């Protein structure tokens, strides 16, 4: 909602404001905004446009690109460690908050379709919270957990225009 | 006597207060005959209405010097052209199209020299908008917009221009030719494949082949070569071309694109190991022609095809079995490959890690959904508008006398 507007004003800003290389905070928000849409191609291309000058100047930006390298592999546990690695207050946090929750939803959603049966330890990597916390949650939602083996199972107006058209 | 350039400036405002625009087209084109710095002096007392049409003639000479745009001070000249496009607008623009286009190609060439062509994209898209109806007519500034985006990655502004399909180009007073037509579509294909919008890419690429030609060009080779790679992703072999394709694409281009014909041939055998070996054999071509990285996708798409054909055949199949036959060589990767495809929605499947099986589903539609009714209803509205374009165009020929 709020984020979509924030990409719009920022997208405008990249072309309009600079002499061709814009300042380091603007590029960081923009990169972070591309990850929320999960438009990873344009993200990657964003980093490749970025000169060596911004990479020395700004390290935060390079952290935002690292989450994204993993999103390309689609390896979940790896995503989570990188979210914790870097923070940049104000300028990165509201959009970051959204990134973390967009990948968890993507992960739960992915599993629900993907697997008719999955190991609970693998599932623990996907949501990214330990085994005790996960097994407690799945039960409430209404998914079945098997214990001993520890496996988890996911669960007129048109017509007149058309008649008018054919008769003519 | 006096200097030509001072005398020319005061006259334009008259032709811009009157219906007598065809005269004005001459006055901007000559511009003063021989020019120098002398135009910069006219700009100061140039306003009396907006800055008028004249200014466009000033900007066309200064950029067409093929040297400095206007000393190291060039950013100022840039601030002036965004002012022309924005505030002035141009309602007599249909006549201006020749100079406007010349100026726009010249801008893009100069921005490409600078540290990054980023700053150019933002003026260049608003620049095209002014010559267009509101419906969108395709002309040469469209090609150059894609070029700026290609060099300095930021594909996002160009997309509303591309995502619209059209009829008829912007004409009256020249300002256009078949190369521009071909380059706009070549690049627009290039961009869509990148987004992994294989549907629009194929279509964009096709329009770069169907264009009439009696002569060879560098864009025609590239357009053909990129077409073979895309059709190797979307389809299991190369997708058809109509019989209104140009003569040149058969006669010259086919022995010219031998390597690609061998890619398509190995892909039809349905063996990745051979396709892989071929890519290293053919490598230098791929690099000089610079459709590297695309050639890599065709290899991943064979592995996708090889997994997806198994679905058709099996209800249930093991991961170990999938892995040997597809030549993934690791059941772990079999599970990884379908899972990527689940997110994409190229496959409907479920994984059983107790049994070490994959179960295929395959049931997105039963065709009795109201969802499907609404989808078919939306598709009809498109058809009725498409027909309406044809009626106006058939009628237009009906007015013209037949030969």
């Amino acid at each position: 909602f709020s984020f979509k507007k924030l990409l719009d004003q920022c997208e405008n800003q990249e072309l309009e404001a600079p002499g061709g290389i814009a300042t380091p905070p603007v590029y960081g928000q923009l990169l972070a905004l591309y990850l929320l849409h999960n438009d990873m191609n344009n993200a990657r291309y964003l980093w490749k446009r970025i000169p060596p000058a911004i990479k020395s100047a700004n390290s935060e930006l390079g952290g935002i690109w690292s989450v994204g390298q993993r999103i390309w592999q689609r390896d979940f546990p790896g995503i989570y460690t990188t979210i914790n690695a870097h923070q940049w207050s104000e300028t990165v946090q509201p959009i970051m908050e959204a990134l973390r929750d967009a990948t968890r939803r993507r992960a739960f959603a992915l599993v629900s379709q993907a697997y008719t049966s999955i190991i609970a330890d693998d599932f623990a990597a996907f949501v990214g919270l330990p085994v005790e916390e996960a097994v407690k949650g799945i039960l409430e939602q209404g998914w079945q957990a098997d214990s001993t083996t520890r496996m988890v199972l996911p669960r007129l107006a048109r017509l007149t225009d058309y008649v008018a058209f054919l008769e003519n | 006597m006096a200097s030509a350039l001072e005398q020319f400036v005061n006259s334009v405002r008259q032709l811009s207060a009157q219906g007598q625009m065809t005269q004005l087209c001459e006055l901007i084109n000559k511009s003063g005959e021989l020019l120098a710095k002398n135009l910069s002096h006219l700009d100061t007392v140039l306003g009396a209405l907006d800055v008028q049409e004249h200014s466009l003639g000033v900007l066309a000479v200064l950029f067409v010097k093929f040297s400095m745009p206007s000393v190291p001070d060039f950013e100022t000249l840039f601030s002036q052209v965004q002012l022309f496009i924005s505030t002035c607008n141009g309602e007599h623009i249909r006549y201006a199209t020749d100079t406007f286009a010349g100026l726009c190609h010249q801008l893009t060439n100069a921005l490409v020299e600078r540290k990054q062509p980023l700053r150019g994209i933002g003026i260049l898209k608003q620049a095209i908008d002014k010559m267009q109806m509101n419906t969108n007519q395709l002309t040469s500034i469209h090609a150059d917009l894609c070029q700026l985006c290609l060099l300095a990655k930021c594909f996002k502004p160009a997309l509303p221009y591309l995502d619209v399909d059209m009829m008829d180009i912007c004409k009256e007073n020249g300002a256009y030719d078949a190369k521009h037509f071909l380059c706009y579509y070549y690049y627009g294909g290039m961009i869509y494949t990148g987004l992994k919008n294989f549907e629009r890419a194929l279509y964009f690429y096709e329009q770069a082949i169907t264009t009439p030609a009696m002569a060879v060009s560098h864009i025609m080779l590239e357009s053909y070569k990129k077409y073979i790679l895309v059709s190797l992703i979307l389809l299991g072999k190369v997708q058809q071309l109509p019989k209104y394709t140009s003569q040149i694409v058969g006669r010259f281009i086919k022995p010219l694109s031998n390597a690609y014909h061998e890619l398509a041939q190995v892909y039809s055998t349905n063996n990745p190991s051979e396709l892989r070996n071929l890519v290293n054999k053919h490598s230098e071509t791929f690099t000089r022609d610079n459709n590297m990285g695309l050639v890599k996708q065709c290899l991943s798409s064979l592995y996708k095809k090889n997994i997806q054909r198994l679905t058709k055949t099996f209800l249930t199949l093991s991961l170990q079995d999938m892995a040997s036959r597809v030549q993934l060589s690791g059941p772990q990767e079999a599970e990884k490959y379908v899972l990527h495809m689940i997110e994409d929605g190229e496959i409907f499947a479920s994984i059983n890690q107790k049994d070490g099986m994959v179960s295929f589903h395959d049931n997105p539609e039963k065709y009795n959904n109201p969802a499907m009714l609404h989808n078919i209803d939306q598709e009809m509205l498109k058809c009725i508008e498409l027909d309406e374009r044809l009626k106006a165009m058939d009628q237009e020929i009906t007015v013209n006398p037949q030969f």
